[PDB]
């Protein structure tokens, strides 16, 4: 969503809304076999989630896009 | 025969007749439909979920 | 009252008109709007008065504008600019 | 030694219920009733003072959590409803007549034992509501019901200013 | 009540605005028209111009993503699942009945179920097939079925809705003269009859005959229950005439 | 496309014919009538036993959700189509399959709901509106009708006693029809009640036998199916006074000294409910009718003390309003 | 028309009269054999008088043209019986009848 | 001790074998299992709530029993009969064939001889609920009224309000459900049927002779009356454009039966009623939207000028102006003509006399006044000489607001209406016997003119 023109055009910020459910290093790793307003800091393991849609962008099974034709 | 006296009778039934002597009935029945007399294997010693829960 | 539009049975540009109606319209789909507001970064601020921003409307896909004759009509993004699509409160009614 | 039995006997059968959800129960119903008068609610207030009746800590905290974990806004919409819909004389019908209230006193009770013992929690959560989207403030609910007894209690008595004396029924209705 | 407003110089002094926000139960409110009626609005508007014979990929066809879109769209609306506890499922039930309600005013009357049977375009499923690209008329019936059962359950959903098939029975006439989804029009009458029978009012032998006909190629559906015997009678309550 | 299946193996039979073969001529006999159910529908016939059906899953459906219709279009009164429908399903089908006991449940409780939906849902269905009313006349069979039948104060028995009450009555037709619903639905022929009050009593009196074995077979599928339509059956024929004293007797015999105390499921509980219900409603009656027995006398005697004392109203001189009246 | 036929006749003689109440445990059928009607299940004997105009004229036909004792094969037509309105919810447009009479007795 | 020993016997909580059964298996079925099904605990517990309270089976049962002699236990069960067929026919709906049963049960029920006799029946068993659910059944809501044949108001009005000679509070019902007509304000007429609202006859009935019914009655019940008389307020174009005009012209007739109904709702059996009639005429004085042809800032609100100009349209052509020439005792001449007779009969009934028990001196001087504004009720003496019905009315607002050079004025009640019912008993083909009561009635009118 090409923010720069602004003046021209609005743009629509609730479909980039992005929120932070959680926040672990990598050594958090358990595979099933919170803490209250942590902070973030670099290298840590991050999750995503959009606002308004519970679809938690995370890591999935994607294999489609080729206009590189070697890139998720 | 003529119906005045059914509606004596029904102004009687509130006045000389309905009292306590079945207006008892109101803790009897909350006592006797709350204690679950039963043995399931995993209760305390009874009370699965009793009458008055459901 | 809630700042309502007319259905979607005429809907190429009748859609772009305005009514009012206090009735069991004020639950549902027409009567709602959003405050898209120019300022990117602490959009979601806790709001106060004298803040610019451009209205949409949610069921149409529209945002609301101030055409040069007085009246006003609902707009696309290609269309919309901070001059027409340009809004803000007023908590009394002297201007200053 | 016959009022503490009373009262430990009192305790035993309002725990009786309050063990098994009639706390929550009550306060069901009166949220479904969306502000309509009627006996099926009537029975509830009565059933709600009777297991309340001498400031009971268990079932005031309970009523509490449930509606702060619910978020029920029905029972405080219903409630300021149920106030309004209540009566005052009607000097006219009383003109007429010369040729509603149980319910009211029953309901402010309900009222009155929630924030009885001086339970601070309830006495702010029947003004604000914090918690949750909307909110009611219930005391200047009854504040206006009580200028609409004070009304109709003055325009009963300036009726009654001029004359000499006093009926049967009017001194009923005063009562 | 069309107090119809223009931005005076300064107009009425009493002309205040009281604000109403959609509340924490509401956020559903506001997610509906974003998520599933402009967007399906602007899809089937796309679908619905390029099946009047226009070309393909100038326009929205997106064939990969109007399937995904109807199946989120049932998977919105889907009932339930009558295993879980009674409050939750009352509570699924409450905001169901208000994203069906919801889309009502917006045109389900009017539009959305208009956009539906306006996308029941089809000569033959068979014929389109070697038109345009190589895929039409594949899933008539997940949109048919599906979002027809949506609506029929969304005029049992608010108790004095029976404004659309009922209403327009042309519009039943319109399904009955096609048979291939005899599992929404008893949804449409099941309904009807305990609200109040608007759709049995109006039809007639030559219905009831087509059905028969049909029967014959059938093993009696196994809710026939619903469709005859509430054209009949309304499950034990019912309205005489 | 089905196929003309060549593997089809189902039910064959459980009891063919009691045949002797005597000599002197080589003589043979048989006195041992039977009969068996066939299956031939003018839209997809298919020639088996009914018996021939538990084993395949797609007839049962079928006739099942016809018998439903069935039971749909001769509803809350409908008696030009009970007419029609007794051509198809004629009284023995519908004897024999209530009598037999290996047909699946399905097919069981459809056909006894079929028999009550066009024979006894017109005259319950009008006496129960008209139960709560308890309109009396006065003659002298209302005044021998006290409480108690001894002075012992006895708990007495419900259903046993006169009753002396306006209930509405039962009349009936044949199939081949003139004034098809004019006054006519004992049933929408006449149906014989009295075999039909006696086969109840029998397959209970069996029932209650199979079901406190807690046997792998019961009737059909399992014990649901078996009690269901069966006290359904007993409760419309209950509920419309067919039952003598001599019967209510057996009835009370089953389970007040038995089926109360079984086991069971709930559908059957909530069944049992309503016979309570109606004993219950019996007793109210019987309670009510000693009222008015009681009035009759108390009140002509004492209007006979108004008659001592005579005192008067206004002009028209000992009018009838000194009795009881206030106009 | 009623095309009489005879199964186990009797006396051959004892012919049917006014004002007779024909006593009869008939078994209506259909073509193709599919069967509508019957007396012999339900055990009540029909009882009909002749030229009271009850039942339709085929079994009065028939009854006219048959003796006491006489089990039959009646088969009657369209014509007599209920046509091409056809008796509804039973009876079919145009549909020939059969019909195994058995007259007892006449009172 | 027949009486006491009787209740002794009754209230042994009698048949206790049932009861300690009932009892004492419903809570070990509940007890054994957490139970599904809810339609099952319900009955259980109301079968152990009613074991205990045995006396709450009578008090709901002895309302409804009623006691016969044995020669009434045929027509009876006649009715019975009729009203189980009805209520086979009453929650299951209008229907056409079943129009005809509804109808035929009801005629059978009207000629019967029991409630002729008998004080409390049909009260007792519901019939007046059962036939008000029928008619709701059959009306839902605007726009169709389908079944167009309401007889049901023909049995409420005609005879269930009316069998209450020997129980007036037969008539207490009805007007319970004119709580029913609040909502259920209904506008369809089955009579001649113009337009005139029959169901407002149930309620005019409800409340036709009671002080005390009309006493409880209350300002909302009839301010949407007004409303509606206030909607009577357009112009007359055709012979009969009811709402467009589709084939037939005779006659529309719209406001007249909401006054009809006020006469009854103020006026009670001999004098009138003032918490009644003041709240109408502040209520009327709001909207006095009786529109008539042309008089100033009113349309009408003047009676000479609108009836001379509407028998201009009434005499020589028929109802309507342009219409052929066919007019004659035809109560668009009516609702121009007898909407102003009954405007007049309703505002007369209203008010009260000088040297009544008010003499005018407690608060009925401003509505007199009121009344005298609208002079008019002077010049009304013209109108009395020029349907003979109409001006009866014009009689009673002189007689019952208001020396004697104003009865010389006329010097009689009429000399027209005097000479003709002189010369009318001599009978004779026409202008003879149409007035056997039209103007031998107007003793009735001209004998208080004694004073």
């Amino acid at each position: 969503e090409s923010t720069s023109n602004s003046k021209n055009v609005p743009p629509d910020l609730s479909i980039c809304t992005f929120v932070l459910e959680q926040s672990l290093s990598v050594r958090a790793l358990q595979e099933m076999l919170g803490g209250g307003h942590r902070t973030l800091l670099y290298g840590h393991a991050i999750l995503l989630r959009h606002s308004y849609s519970g679809m938690y962008l995370c890591c999935l099974s994607t294999s489609r896009s080729s206009t590189d034709k070697l890139a998720f | 025969r003529h119906r005045a006296v059914n509606l004596f009778l029904q102004g009687y039934e509130k006045s000389w007749i309905e009292t306590e002597e079945h207006y008892f009935e109101d803790k009897l029945i909350e006592d006797l439909a709350k204690p679950g007399a039963e043995l399931p294997e995993e209760d305390e010693a009874m009370k699965r979920v009793d009458p008055l829960h459901q | 009252e809630c700042l309502t539009v007319p259905s979607g049975e005429h809907g190429e540009e009748q859609r772009r008109t305005v009514h009012y109606e206090g009735g069991a319209v004020s639950v549902h789909a027409r009567s709602l709007w959003r405050l898209e507001t120019l300022r990117v970064a602490w959009s979601g601020s806790h709001i106060r008065w004298g803040q610019p921003f451009r209205l949409r409307h949610v069921t149409t896909g529209k945002y609301l504008s101030l055409m040069e004759d007085k009246n006003l009509l609902l707009m696309d993004k290609e269309k919309a600019d901070v001059k027409s699509t340009a809004f803000a409160f007023r908590s009394s009614k002297e201007k200053l | 030694e016959e009022k503490e039995m009373e009262k430990q006997k009192l305790l035993y059968q309002q725990a009786r219920l309050h063990d098994r959800g009639a706390a929550e129960m009550v306060l069901q119903t009166i949220s479904a009733s969306k502000g309509e008068t009627g006996p099926m609610v009537a029975a509830t207030l009565k059933l709600g003072i009777a297991i309340l009746n001498g400031g009971n800590s268990t079932v005031q905290q309970k009523m509490l959590d449930y509606l702060k974990e619910k978020k029920d806004v029905g029972f405080f919409q219903s409630l300021a409803g149920l106030m309004q819909s209540c009566s005052v004389l009607d000097l006219n019908a009383f003109e007429r007549q010369n040729k509603d209230d149980e319910f009211t006193c029953d309901l402010f009770r309900f009222l009155q034992l929630l924030c009885e013992g001086h339970n601070s929690d309830f006495q702010n959560y029947l003004r604000t509501q914090t918690g949750n989207n909307t909110t009611v403030n219930i005391i200047i609910s009854t504040v206006d019901y009580l200028l609409r007894v004070q009304e109709s209690i003055s325009d009963f008595y300036w009726y009654y200013s001029g004359k000499d004396i006093i009926d049967e029924q009017g001194q009923r209705n005063f009562s | 009540i069309q107090r119809k407003a223009i931005m005076h110089h300064e107009g009425h002094m009493d002309d205040g605005l009281n604000l109403s926000r959609s509340q924490h139960e509401e956020s559903r409110t506001a997610r509906v028209i974003r998520s599933t009626v402009f967007l399906f609005n602007r899809f089937i508007r796309g679908l619905d111009a390029l099946s009047k014979k226009v070309k393909l990929p100038t326009i929205d066809l997106p064939i990969e993503s109007v399937s995904l879109s109807l199946q989120d769209l049932i998977g919105y609306f889907h009932p339930p699942d009558e295993h879980l506890e009674h409050e939750d499922k009352q509570n699924r039930l409450r905001a169901l009945k208000n994203r069906q309600n919801l889309f009502q005013e917006e045109g389900m009357i009017n539009l959305v179920l208009e956009c539906i049977d306006r996308l029941h375009v089809y000569s033959s499923a068979a014929h389109f097939a070697d038109v345009a690209g190589r895929e039409a008329g594949e899933s008539w019936k997940s949109i048919l079925n599906s979002l027809y059962e949506l609506l029929a359950a969304l005029i049992r959903g608010n108790r004095k809705n029976c404004a659309q098939f009922s209403g327009s029975l042309d519009w039943l006439i319109s399904r009955l003269e096609r048979l291939e989804a005899s599992s929404g029009i008893l949804e449409v009458l099941h309904c009807v009859l305990v609200e109040s029978p608007e759709a049995l009012n109006i039809i007639k032998e030559g219905h009831i005959k087509s059905i028969i006909s049909l029967l014959d190629k059938h093993g009696r559906n196994h809710k026939v229950l619903d469709v005859l015997c509430s054209l009949c009678v309304c499950h034990g309550v019912a309205v005489r005439s | 496309s089905h196929v003309l299946w060549s593997r089809m193996p189902n039910q064959f039979l459980k009891v063919d014919v009691s045949r002797i073969s005597e000599r002197q001529g080589w003589l043979v006999q048989c006195l041992d009538p039977l009969q068996f159910m066939s299956l031939h529908i003018p839209e997809e016939n298919r020639s088996v036993d009914i018996l021939e059906l538990t084993e395949q899953e797609e007839l049962l459906q079928f006739h099942y959700h016809t018998l439903r219709l069935y039971s749909a279009v001769c509803a809350l009164g409908n008696h030009r189509v009970a007419h029609a429908l007794c051509s198809h399903v004629d009284e023995p089908q519908l004897l024999y399959a209530i009598e037999n006991k290996y047909m699946p449940g399905l097919l069981r409780a459809g056909y006894y709901d079929l028999l009550i939906d066009i024979h006894l849902s017109s005259y319950a269905t009008a006496r129960l509106m008209m139960n709560n009313e308890f309109i009396v006349p006065m003659t002298e069979e209302t005044k021998s009708i006290t409480l108690f039948p001894d002075e012992n104060k006895k708990h007495g028995l419900p259903g046993i006693g006169l009753s002396t009450s306006l209930r509405p009555r039962m009349r009936f037709s044949s199939p081949s029809f003139v004034s098809i619903s004019n006054d006519c639905y004992q049933y929408s022929p006449e149906f014989p009640l009295d075999i039909l009050k006696a086969k109840t009593i029998q397959m209970l009196t069996e029932a209650v036998k199979e079901g406190s074995l807690h046997a792998r077979d019961p009737v059909g599928g399992t014990t649901e199916f078996l009690f269901v339509p069966l006290i359904k059956l007993f409760y419309t024929l209950l509920i419309m006074g067919i039952f003598h004293n001599e019967d209510l007797k057996h009835i009370l015999q089953l389970i007040e000294p038995g089926l109360l105390q079984m086991k069971l499921p709930e559908p059957v509980k909530l069944q049992m409910c309503l016979l309570l219900q109606y004993l219950c409603d019996c007793q109210v009656r019987h309670r009510i009718e000693a009222i008015v027995a009681f009035s009759d006398d108390f009140v002509a005697k004492l209007q006979d003390n108004q008659r001592f004392r005579y005192n008067e109203v206004m002009q028209a001189l000992n009018m009838s309003a000194a009795l009881t009246a206030r106009k | 028309g009623v095309e009489i036929e005879t199964i186990s006749p009797g006396d051959g003689r004892t012919f049917p009269k006014k004002g007779q109440t024909c006593v009869v445990h008939y078994t209506g059928m259909l073509q193709n054999g599919k069967k509508f009607d019957s007396s012999r299940d339900r055990n009540k004997p029909f009882k009909f008088r002749i030229g009271k105009q009850e039942v339709i004229k085929g079994f009065e036909e028939g009854a006219a043209q048959m003796s006491l004792g006489q089990r039959a094969k009646l088969t009657c037509t369209p014509d007599v019986a209920y046509g091409a309105t056809g008796h509804p919810g039973v009876i079919p447009p145009n549909a020939t009848l059969i019909f195994d009479v058995e007259l007892l007795n006449l009172e | 001790g027949r009486l006491l020993s009787l209740v002794e016997k009754v209230t042994y909580l009698k048949k206790s074998s049932l009861q300690q059964l009932i009892s004492e298996t419903m809570v070990r079925w509940a007890q054994e299992s957490v139970i599904e099904d809810p339609e099952l605990v319900r009955a259980m517990f109301v079968l152990l709530h009613r074991q205990y309270d045995g006396i709450g089976g009578l008090v709901r049962a002895l309302p409804k029993t009623y006691t016969i002699n044995g020669v009434s236990v045929e027509d009876t069960i006649n009715l019975l009969a009729s009203l189980g067929q009805i209520r086979s026919l009453l929650s299951v709906r209008m229907g056409k064939e079943e129009e005809k049963l509804m109808i035929r049960g009801l005629g059978d029920i009207m000629n019967n001889k029991v409630f002729y006799q008998h004080p409390n029946l049909m009260r007792a068993l519901g019939m007046h609920e059962t036939v008000m659910e029928v008619m709701v059944n059959v009306l839902g809501g605007g726009e169709s009224k389908e079944i167009t044949f309401p007889k049901m108001v023909a049995n409420c009005c005609r005879f269930l309000c009316y069998f209450c000679r020997i129980s007036r509070q037969n008539q207490k019902a009805m007007f319970d459900h004119l709580s029913y007509l609040l909502e259920n304000s209904s506008v369809g007429l089955a009579s001649p049927a113009m337009r005139g609202s029959t169901p407002l006859d149930v309620a005019a009935a409800s409340v036709m002779d009671n002080n005390e019914l009309a006493l409880a009655l209350r300002e909302p019940d009839l301010e949407k009356v007004v409303r509606y008389l206030a909607g009577c307020g357009l112009q007359s174009c055709q012979m009969l454009v009811s709402k467009g005009y589709p084939d037939i012209g005779w006659n529309p007739v719209e406001g007249e039966r909401y006054l009809d109904f006020l006469r009854f709702a103020v006026f009670c059996n001999g004098e009138s009623v003032e918490e009644n009639a003041n709240v109408v005429v502040r209520l009327l004085i709001r909207r006095p939207e009786c529109f008539g042809p042309a008089l100033r800032g009113e349309g009408g609100n003047g009676l000479l000028a609108a009836m001379e100009e509407a028998i201009k349209i009434a005499e020589d052509p028929s109802r309507d102006g342009p219409s052929p020439t066919s007019g004659s005792s035809k109560t668009m001449g009516n609702a121009i003509m007898t909407f102003y007779a009954a405007l007049i009969d309703l505002l007369g009934r209203c008010a009260p006399e000088m040297h009544l028990i008010h003499a005018g001196k407690g608060e009925a001087i401003r509505i007199r006044s009121i009344l005298r504004s609208l002079g008019d009720l002077v010049g009304v003496i013209s109108i009395a000489f020029q349907c003979p019905d109409h001006k009866a009315a014009m009689v009673l607002f002189l007689d019952r607001v208001y020396v004697q050079d104003f009865l010389l004025h006329l010097l009689e009640v009429g000399f027209l209406p005097d000479l003709r019912a002189a010369a009318s008993l001599d009978t004779a083909a026409l202008s003879a016997t149409d007035m056997a009561l039209a103007l031998n009635r107007y003793l009735c009118t001209a004998v208080l003119p004694l004073l």
